[PDB]
RNA sequence: CAGAGGUGAAAUUCUUAGACCGCACCAAGACGAACUACAGCGAAGGCAUUCUUCAAGGAUACCUUCCUCAAUCAAGAACCAAAGUGUGGAGAUCGAAGAUGAUUAGAAACCAUUGUAGUCCACACUGCAAACGAUGACACCCAUGAAUUGGGGAUAUCUU
C-alpha cells in the first residue's frame, strides 16, 4: 500500500481490470486481424468469412480461427 | 423460410404471373424460369403443368402451403395455385 | 343496431323452452349453418345439407362428417393414429 | 389379420362374408386389442364395453 | 422315507421368506422357485393373546417349529428373504425380524446369502390418513 | 413477533412459488419437502449378539464377507421429530447453529 | 400326508456357467388327466451369480440370474435365461448426495429374436484436483452420454446370438467398454447395467434348445436308495 | 393349511365355499421415490422419468442498426392454488355426508373397518387464500469474508 489512488489518474494495474463500460471512458475490447489472398477479419465475427474456404467458426464470444492460415493482429 | 425470402425479392424486382393459364402461356413460350404449385392443387391440373415443364426444362418447386399460403406469400389477398416468374431480379431464385 | 342481448339466432323461440335447453342447442344451431373451411380449393364455402352431410359451394365437392359441425374432434385424433400405424 | 393391433374399425363382419353386421350407428367403432395366430382369432372392444 | 437321492453329507438349499409386521410375524420356507412351500408358521399360531403375535419369543416359537419339521423334508440350508410391510406404508422391519432369524441358526439350519425384499414405489399413491396425520 | 429469519423452511424470499409436499415417514401427515426434517440411516440387519451366531452357522458370511444392510431416507413432519428426540428446542444463541455433514 | 405324493427333481443351467445342477425341487406325481410336465414348464428358478461361476471374485456376488424351464427330460429340467438384477443393498450404497445420477434404458434384439430391455445408470465424481461442494452435470452432456450408451449397446448386442449376449453381462465386458467410452464426455465415478429383462421371445425350437446345454449330467434322482 | 386384520387393549371385518402368505403374469387408473440442495425456470398462480416435435423467454458477446421512441397510473382488458358449478368421459387410491365398532358421565369428535359426492381428463364458469417477504413500481450512493447458478476474457490436473 502506502499510495494514494487518484480517482482521476487510476493505477494501471486496477484500470486494466474494470468491465469495458465502467472504465473512467468507456472504449471498445475487440480489434482486426488480417489472414494468409489475404484478407481481414473482425475478432468477433459471427457471420461466414470466405477465403477458397470459411476460415473463422462463430463462438459465443472470440471467433475461432482455423489451422493452416497464418494471422497477425493490425494496429490502431 | 427461403423460398418466402425470394419471392419477396421477386415480387418488388422482378416480373411475374400469377394463374395457371397465364403460366401456361408463359411456358409455350420460353420466358418462364420458376414455376412453383401449391400442395392445394388437383391432381389432373398438377400432372399438366409438371408435364409442360418437362418438356421445355423448366425448374419447378412443390410449395409447402396451399394456394392460400402461397397467395399471402406473395402479398396478395386472393389465392393462387400457380405462380410464373418470367424474369428474376437480384435474385438466386 | 344490435336486436337482442342474448339470444341471437334462438329469438325465433319467444319465450317457450327454458332458458337452458335454449342455450344448449344455440351452439349447435350456430354451428350447423356456418361456412366451414374446405381443404380442397381454399374457400370457406361448407354448408350442411342434411345430418352428417356437407357440400362445398366452390369446389361442389360432397363430404361425410359431423351431425352440426364438419370434422368431429374424434375424427381429428384417429386420422393421427391411422397415419402413425401406417409409418411404422 | 391384416390390421395392426389398437386400429379403429367400423363395419365389421362378425362371421366371414356376413358383410358387415357391427358398429354401424353414427359416430360408432370398435377398437382392435389382439391377435393370436395359433387360433388364427381377433379379440375386439365393441361399442358397449364387451369384448369379443 | 422322504428328500433328495443325495450323500448323508450334502447340502440342500430352500428359501425361508420373513415378514415381520408390527402385528405379526411369518415363517415360510418355499423352494428356489417359490412354485412350491414346505412349512408356514406363524407368530399368531404360538400365543393366545392378539398383543403378543408379534412379539420377538413368538417369532422365536415359530422358527422352532419349522426347523423340527423340515429336517424331514431333508432341507437343511435356506437362503433368507426379509421385507417389512413397504409399500406406502412403514419400511422400518417389525420386533420379530431379528429374532426368527437368529432361532433358525441356533437350531442347526445353515444360512446361506440374505437380502432385503421390502416393496419400493417410484412413485405411489396416496396414503391412509388426511393431510393432517394421525392424531393420537 | 418473527421468530425465524428463515421462517422454519429453505425457501428464500424471490426464489420458488410453492414445494410438493411429502407424506410424513411416521403419521403421515403433508409437509412440503423443503420444511420437513430429512435423516439418511444406515441399519445393520442384526445386533452384534446375533450377528456372530448367524455368522459361524454360514458359508457365506464371515470375516471376509461382511453381511448387507439397510439403507432409508426419512422425512419427519415437525411435531414427530421433536417426539422421536430426532431434534430438540434449543436456547435461542444456538439456534442459529447449523451442521452440513454427519457427525 | 403332502411328501406322500411328491417327486423330486433336477434344475440344469445352460453351458455357459461352470455349475450346471442348481438347486432341487418337488412337483405332484402325475395322476390321472394331470400331467407333471405340463405343471413344471415355464417356472422360474433364481439363483447368485457367484454360486454359479464359483470361480468368479467379489462382484459376481452382487448378482442373481433367473431361468425359466422349457422341457423336462427325464428327472432333469432345461432352462434358457431370463434376467439379471444386482441386489438391493448394493443398488442402495451407491448413490451419494452432492452428485448427479443418470439413467438410461434401451431395448435391443438378438440375432434369434429374443428382445431385451437393458437400464443402465451412471454416477458423476469431482476431480482429483476440484475444490465445489457438487459436481452436478450440465443438460446437454447428460442427453450426449445417454445418445452415445444407447447406440453402442444397440449395435454390440444386434450381432449376436442369446447365448453369447449372456456372456458379454455375465462376464462382465459390455460395461468395461461402455466405462472407457463414455469417460471422455462426463467424468464418471461408476456405471453399471442394473438390470436385464427379456421381454418377447421366438418359437419354440428343440433342437436349439440341446445345442445350448452342449453334454447333460445325468440326474439320479429317479433311481433305487 | 388355520387362522388373518386392527389397537393402548379390543371389537365391527375376511376365512376349509381355502382367507393371510409365496412365484411368474394380466387389466385399469393415478403418480414419477432415493439423487432433491437456505439449487434452477416462471409475471404471479405454479413447474421433476425417457425420446421425437412446435412456438417462445432471459443472460452473455459485439467498433451491427436506430435515435428519445421512456417511468407510473383512474377507465378498460388478460391470467389466477384448493374447494364449488354445468355437460361429456373415467373411476385404481384416498375420502366431506352417511353406516358400524370402540373410548367416555355424555362423545354427535379424536382411534378402527368402510363408504357417496369428490379426487383424474376435455370444454365452459366462478375470481377467493397466512394469493406472505404479512414489506408497491422505476432510478442513484453505499464496508468486509467465504460460497453458489448461467455466459465471457487471461494463464499448473485427468480422460480421449
Ligand atoms: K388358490
Ligand atoms: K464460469
Ligand atoms: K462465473
Ligand atoms: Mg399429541
Ligand atoms: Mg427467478
Ligand atoms: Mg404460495
Ligand atoms: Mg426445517
Ligand atoms: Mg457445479
Ligand atoms: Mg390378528
Ligand atoms: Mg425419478
Ligand atoms: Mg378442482
Ligand atoms: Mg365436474
Ligand atoms: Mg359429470
Ligand atoms: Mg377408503
Ligand atoms: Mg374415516
Ligand atoms: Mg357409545
Ligand atoms: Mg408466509
Ligand atoms: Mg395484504
Ligand atoms: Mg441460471
Ligand atoms: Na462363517
Ligand atoms: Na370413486
Ligand atoms: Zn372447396
Ligand atoms: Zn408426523
Amino acid at each position: 500500500g502506502f499510495f494514494d489512488a487518484d480517482l482521476s489518474y487510476p493505477t494501471v494495474r486496477t484500470e486494466r481490470m474494470k468491465h469495458k463500460r465502467r472504465r473512467l471512458v468507456q472504449g471498445p475490447n475487440s480489434y482486426f486481424m488480417d489472414v494468409s489472398q489475404v484478407t481481414v477479419v473482425y475478432s468477433h465475427a459471427t457471420t461466414s468469412v470466405e477465403c477458397s474456404k470459411k476460415l473463422c467458426r462463430p463462438t459465443g464470444g472470440k471467433a475461432l480461427l482455423v489451422e493452416g492460415c497464418g494471422y497477425r493482429r493490425k494496429p490502431d | 423460410d427461403t423460398i418466402n425470402a425470394k419471392l419477396q425479392l421477386v415480387m418488388k424486382s422482378g416480373k411475374y404471373v400469377l394463374g395457371t393459364q397465364q403460366a401456361l402461356t408463359t411456358l409455350r413460350q420460353g420466358r418462364s424460369k420458376l414455376v412453383v404449385i401449391a400442395n392445394n392443387c388437383p391432381p389432373i391440373r398438377r400432372a399438366e403443368v409438371e408435364y409442360y415443364c418437362t418438356l421445355s426444362k423448366t425448374p419447378i418447386h412443390h410449395y409447402s402451403g396451399n394456394n392460400l399460403d402461397l397467395g399471402t406469400a406473395c402479398g396478395k389477398h386472393f389465392r393462387t395455385c400457380v405462380l410464373s416468374v418470367t424474369n428474376v431480379g437480384d435474385s438466386d431464385i | 343496431a344490435k336486436r337482442t342481448v342474448k339470444m341471437g339466432v334462438m329469438g325465433r323461440y319467444g319465450t317457450r323452452y327454458g332458458a337452458n335447453p335454449r342455450k344448449r342447442a344455440k351452439k349447435l344451431e350456430v354451428s350447423q349453418h356456418a361456412k366451414h373451411f374446405c381443404s380442397f380449393c381454399g374457400k370457406f364455402a361448407f354448408r350442411r345439407k342434411a345430418v352428417g352431410i356437407w357440400r362445398c359451394d366452390g369446389c361442389s365437392k360432397t363430404v361425410a362428417g359431423g351431425a352440426y359441425t364438419l370434422s368431429t374432434p374424434n375424427n381429428s385424433t384417429v386420422r393421427s393414429t391411422v397415419r402413425r400405424l401406417r409409418e411404422l | 389379420g391384416q390390421i395392426t393391433e389398437g386400429c379403429i374399425v367400423c363395419n365389421v363382419e362378425a362371421k366371414p362374408g356376413d358383410r358387415g353386421t357391427l358398429a354401424r350407428a353414427s359416430g360408432d367403432y370398435c377398437i382392435i386389442i389382439s391377435h393370436n395366430h395359433e387360433t388364427g382369432r381377433t379379440r375386439l372392444k365393441l361399442p358397449s364395453g364387451q369384448k369379443k | 422315507a422322504y428328500g433328495p437321492n443325495v450323500k448323508k453329507g450334502d447340502l440342500v438349499y430352500g428359501v425361508v421368506h420373513i415378514f415381520a409386521s408390527f402385528n405379526d410375524t411369518f415363517v415360510h420356507v418355499t423352494d428356489m422357485s417359490g412354485r412350491e412351500t414346505y412349512v408356514k408358521v406363524t407368530g399368531g399360531m404360538k400365543v393366545k393373546a392378539d398383543r403378543d403375535e408379534s412379539s420377538p419369543y413368538a417369532a422365536m416359537m415359530a422358527a422352532q417349529d419349522v426347523v423340527a419339521r423340515c429336517k424331514e423334508c431333508g432341507i437343511n440350508a435356506l437362503h433368507v428373504k426379509m421385507r417389512a410391510v413397504g409399500g406406502v406404508r412403514t419400511k422400518s422391519p417389525g420386533p420379530g425380524a431379528q429374532a426368527a432369524l437368529r432361532a433358525l441358526a441356533r437350531a442347526g439350519m445353515k444360512i446361506g446369502r440374505i437380502e432385503d425384499v421390502t416393496p419400493i414405489p417410484t412413485d405411489s399413491t396416496r396414503r391412509k390418513g388426511s393431510r393432517r396425520g394421525r392424531r393420537l | 413477533t418473527t421468530k425465524r429469519r428463515n421462517h422454519g423452511r429453505s425457501k428464500p424470499a424471490h426464489s420458488r412459488g410453492r414445494v410438493k409436499p411429502i407424506h410424513c415417514f411416521n403419521c403421515g401427515r403433508l409437509t412440503p419437502k423443503d420444511k420437513a426434517v430429512g435423516r439418511f440411516v444406515v441399519r445393520r440387519m442384526l445386533d452384534a449378539a446375533s450377528a456372530r451366531d448367524v455368522a459361524e452357522a454360514s458359508p457365506v458370511y464371515g470375516a471376509n464377507f461382511p453381511m448387507p444392510r439397510l439403507y432409508m431416507k426419512q422425512r419427519f413432519c415437525i411435531a414427530c421429530a421433536i417426539h422421536s428426540r430426532t431434534v430438540r428446542a434449543r436456547p435461542v444463541g444456538n439456534r442459529k447453529i447449523r451442521y452440513t455433514k454427519k457427525v | 400326508e403332502t411328501m406322500a405324493r411328491k417327486e423330486w427333481y433336477d434344475v440344469v443351467a445352460p453351458a455357459n456357467f461352470e455349475k450346471r445342477q442348481f438347486a432341487k425341487t418337488i412337483c405332484n406325481k402325475t395322476q390321472g388327466t394331470r400331467i407333471a410336465a405340463d405343471v413344471l414348464r415355464g417356472r422360474v428358478f433364481e439363483a447368485n451369480l457367484a454360486d454359479l461361476n464359483q470361480s468368479a471374485g467379489e462382484e459376481e456376488a452382487y448378482r442373481k440370474v433367473r431361468f425359466t424351464v422349457q422341457e423336462v427330460q427325464g428327472r432333469n429340467l432345461l432352462t434358457q435365461f431370463h434376467s439379471m438384477e444386482v441386489t438391493t443393498d448394493k443398488m442402495a450404497s451407491l448413490l451419494r448426495k452432492w452428485c448427479t445420477t443418470m439413467e438410461t434404458t434401451v431395448e435391443v434384439k438378438t440375432a434369434d429374436g429374443y428382445t431385451m430391455r437393458l437400464f443402465v445408470v451412471a454416477f458423476t465424481k469431482p476431480q482429483a484436483n476440484q475444490q465445489s461442494r457438487n459436481c452436478y452435470a450440465k443438460q446437454r452432456l447428460v442427453k450426449w452420454l445417454r445418445m452415445r450408451i444407447t447406440k453402442m449397446i444397440k449395435r454390440r448386442l444386434s450381432k449376436v446370438q442369446i447365448k453369447e449376449a449372456v456372456s458379454l453381462l455375465t462376464r462382465n465386458v459390455l460395461s468395461d467398454a461402455l466405462v472407457r467410452r463414455c469417460n471422455p464426455i462426463l467424468p464418471l465415478r461408476e456405471l453399471r447395467i442394473r438390470k436385464v429383462r427379456v421381454v418377447r421371445t421366438p418359437k419354440f425350437d428343440a433342437q436349439a434348445l440341446l445345442s445350448a446345454h452342449g453334454t447333460i449330467p445325468a440326474s439320479v434322482e429317479a433311481d433305487q436308495r
